[PDB]
């Protein structure tokens, strides 16, 4: 829904209609500001959730001990430095695939053979 | 002469430790029918090693002789009747 | 145990002695055991107080 | 006797394979989840059923 | 042989015995019974290192469950008797703008989960819009005062009880509401 | 806060190490969270290693 | 089951989802709040083929839109017609609503009021959720079969 | 019946328208018848386509989330049933007795149903 707030005095923005030109704005109850709407999407109550992450990588991925290391190739760098995980959606009924990681050059590849991701 | 660090259990979390110094260090290039089958040392991040396990232990236990041949709950007994025993508890 | 590669899910590190009471188990074996049978030694404490009223 | 030392340490390893094809064949995303509900829960039900097998 | 360690008190050799305790000044969150308003919560033990040592908890809350609409995130303070939503409080600590409370909240414009889930949050606070007020609803002239201690000596004690700090806390309060809902979004 | 901590870490560590930093506090890094650790704090159970 | 009616598979699914208490809520997957006011066009593309359906064979400007799980659709058996159709004789004679068809690869269902019209849509947000029941028994939550 | 028718018619018608157509164309032619058938159925499937596949298939699906969890465990070959006289029985042991005699060891006759201790 990326929502915004106005300008000058910074706060939220409500909606509001306009009736003699039927269409739809955003506003200050604070203090006077309008702008036009941006969509006629209001609202959204996303209830059934589909999530398969994997964790920002702060790029110092590779100085964490804590972690396997691995032997496979990237689909790019073809290096050999790995060091997997797994899904940081603390979820019980969460999957349980492989999120590497090169360290000549920072690619995020799985090791699913279903689904495809980019992210 | 930072050969040893005192390491907390936060600070554990974000380490790694090899049990012994020896076995869990050299490399791979015959083994005892007797003995028991210890696992490997899958991993080169090595942090730090552990002076010797035993001292996972608690005065009590530390007496038991080969701890690391029973059920863990005889261990357990064993530990709160070395307190019931008797012996020479100083000498003045 | 931090003597452990994070997630790892093989038998070795979720808790299994593989060796016999006569070869005597390792640091890791010997704790996971321990936090193990130190169990029942807690459901009986916990077990008795209850245990006792019902009886009555 | 000597030789069932062994007969049952390779009975043992052998178990441990037989957890790691589970292993990967579950980090390839390949696992039924199965009636047992919940991948992860039905992954267990595998690996300590394997390991049990092999003791008993 | 006798290695010390004790006392000798009236006689008798006495021994201090090694007290195990919830560590201090450090946050935690924590899931509710499924019979309860509050969803989710965070709390923090602040205990001055050196100095009286006041125990006054910090509990920033989370009511609606999962699912029910107008999940608000309130937190109680001591000598408060109310709950109060962590927006007033922000805006009592000289944060008035929202969107810059969002900024003390979320680290990341890119991360729409968490901010939709402040939306019905702002919303509660909006029937205030400046530290004047923000600080009135805690309890004219005399409530308005005690309110600003407490917010010294009794907020987030830990830190700093001193004045010139009120960023610093706040940010805080947010590393707690962050926090909190990382949770309700299991991550 | 602290950009690039990788640095500030090894310098803590071995700050200590040489016995500028009481070899008994705690400092961690949670790098997956990005989050910088250190305690001073009477009451913590420490081993040697 | 009843006498005969035993090994008979289906036949189980058949009462399960004849029991196993089930709510909108259980087979939403969202809920939006639209501004649309030409009740014969949506600004929305994916939804036009629908509203002209409804056309051929007063009100709010003010849309709720809520799409529905297909894979929870059949796990307890259910129809686009049934679902609404409730919705419908939920409220009454005050209250349009519309759908899309089986067929559609997004089911859907519009609907709109008839002084404040957002706040009073929103009660009707929940009242949609939680006190609406479809098929099955209260208090039963899931229910299974076995061997 | 009314319307039924119306329903149925219407639705178927529407359806056609759606786708478917073509077928319606065819218606024619046819025839019626158818238707008438448707109515019833329803047709539607048948118716428805294309879709009765999916439509078909998602039910089968759901036949799966229907079915309850199968205990399964092992059976000794040298452990006997009271009953159904026969060696195809589980256990599990825990800790009822204080740290002196150790070991109860619970039997189930994975066929016949009857249940023991053994101290
Ligand atoms: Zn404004
Ligand atoms: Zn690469
Ligand atoms: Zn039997």
């Amino acid at each position: 829904t990326t929502f915004r707030f106005c300008r000058d005095c910074n706060n939220m923005l409500y909606p509001r209609e306009d009736k003699e030109n039927n269409r739809l704005l955003f506003e200050c109850r604070t203090c006077s500001y309008v702008e036009e709407a941006g969509s006629p999407l209001v609202y959204r109550h996303e209830l059934i959730t589909n999530i398969g992450e994997t964790a920002g990588v702060v790029q110092d991925i590779g100085s964490d001990p804590t972690l396997p290391r691995s032997d496979r190739e990237c689909p790019k760098c073809h290096s050999r430095e790995n060091v997997f995980f797994q899904s940081q959606q603390r979820r019980k009924d969460t999957s349980m695939v492989l999120f590497f990681v090169c360290l000549s050059c920072s690619h995020i590849f799985t090791s699913d053979q279903k689904n495809k991701r980019t992210q | 002469e930072g050969l040893v660090e005192y390491i907390d259990a936060e600070e554990e979390e974000s380490i790694l430790i090899a049990m012994q110094p020896e076995d869990l260090e050299p490399a791979e290039a015959d083994v005892d029918p007797a003995k028991r089958i210890r696992v490997s040392h899958h991993a080169t991040t090595f942090t730090h090693c552990e002076i010797h396990p035993s001292m996972i232990l608690g005065v009590a236990a530390s007496i038991i002789p080969f701890p690391d041949h029973n059920q863990s709950p005889r261990n357990t007994y064993q530990s709160a009747m070395g307190k019931q025993a008797m012996g020479v508890f100083l000498t003045n | 145990l931090p003597h452990f590669s994070k997630d790892d899910y093989s038998p070795e590190s979720k808790g299994f002695v593989e060796n016999s009471y006569l070869r005597g188990l390792t640091p890791q074996e010997f704790f996971f055991h321990a936090m193990g049978g130190r169990e029942g030694l807690i459901d009986t404490a916990v077990k008795t107080a209850e245990t006792g009223y019902i009886q009555r | 006797d000597g030789p069932t030392m062994r007969e049952i340490t390779e009975t043992i390893a052998e178990a441990k394979k037989k957890v790691l094809d589970v292993t990967k064949e579950a980090q390839a995303n390949l696992l039924t989840a199965k009636h047992g509900m919940t991948l992860r829960e039905s992954f267990e039900d595998n690996v300590v059923r394997f390991l049990n097998e092999a003791r008993d | 042989f006798d290695m010390g360690g004790y006392f000798i008190i009236n006689g008798s050799e006495k021994v201090l015995i090694a007290q195990e305790r919830s560590a201090g000044n450090i946050v935690q969150v924590f899931k509710k019974a499924a019979p309860s308003p509050i969803s989710h919560v965070a709390e923090i033990r602040s205990a001055l290192e050196k100095g009286s040592r006041f125990i006054s908890t910090l509990q920033v809350k989370l009511y609606g469950r999962e699912g029910s609409s107008a999940r608000t995130i309130k937190a109680t303070l001591p000598y408060i008797k109310q709950d109060i939503p962590i927006v007033i409080i922000f805006r009592a600590l000289g944060i008035i703008p929202d969107g810059e409370i969002l900024e003390h909240i979320c680290y990341d414009v890119n991360d729409w989960q968490m901010l939709e889930m402040l939306k019905p949050c702002v919303e509660d606070g909006f029937v205030i819009q400046d530290r004047e007020t923000a600080l009135d609803f805690i309890g004219k002239e005399k409530r308005i005062q005690y309110a600003k201690d407490i917010l010294q000596k009794e907020f987030l004690p830990h830190i700093t009880q001193l004045e010139g700090f009120e960023s610093r806390k706040a940010f805080f309060l947010g590393y707690m509401i962050n926090r909190l809902l990382l949770c309700a979004l299991d991550r | 806060v602290h950009r690039n901590p990788a640095r500030l870490m090894e310098t803590l560590r071995t700050l200590r190490r040489k016995g500028d930093i009481n070899p008994e506090v705690s400092m961690i890094r949670d790098i997956r969270e990005k989050e910088l650790k250190i305690f001073t704090d009477a009451g913590r159970v420490y081993r040697p290693l | 089951l009843e006498p005969g009616h035993a090994a008979d598979q289906e036949q189980a699914k058949l009462i399960r989802s004849a029991i196993e208490h089930t709510t909108l809520k259980s087979v939403t997957i969202a809920s939006e709040i639209y501004y649309d006011p030409d009740p014969r066009s949506t600004v929305i593309p994916e939804d036009e083929e629908i509203i002209q359906l409804h056309f051929s064979l007063q009100q709010s400007p003010w849309l709720l839109r809520l799409e529905l799980d297909r894979a929870a659709m059949n796990d307890k058996d259910l129809t686009m017609g049934q679902v609404g159709e409730r919705i419908k004789q939920t409220f009454k004679n005050d209250l349009f609503v519309i759908w899309s068809e089986d067929n559609d690869e997004k089911l859907i269902i519009r609907c709109r009021v008839v002084a404040e019209e957002d706040h009073m849509l929103k009660k009707i947000e929940n009242t949609m959720l939680e006190n609406i029941t479809l098929r099955g028994v209260e208090n039963i939550e899931r229910v299974v079969m076995m061997k | 019946n009314e319307a039924a028718y119306k329903a149925r018619y219407r639705i178927i018608y529407s359806n056609v328208i759606s786708k478917n157509n073509p077928d319606l164309k065819h218606k024619i032619a046819n025839g019626d018848i158818t238707p008438e058938f448707l109515a019833t159925c329803d047709a539607k499937d048948l118716a428805p386509a294309p879709l009765k596949q999916k439509i078909e298939e998602i039910a089968k699906q759901n036949l799966y989330n229907a079915q309850g969890a199968t205990i399964e465990r092992s059976v000794t070959d040298r452990f006997t049933c009271g009953k159904c006289k026969e060696k195809k029985v589980s256990y599990y042991q825990l800790q009822t007795r204080s740290a002196d005699e150790p070991l109860t060891t619970f039997c189930t006759c994975e066929a016949c149903g009857n249940r023991w201790k053994f101290s």
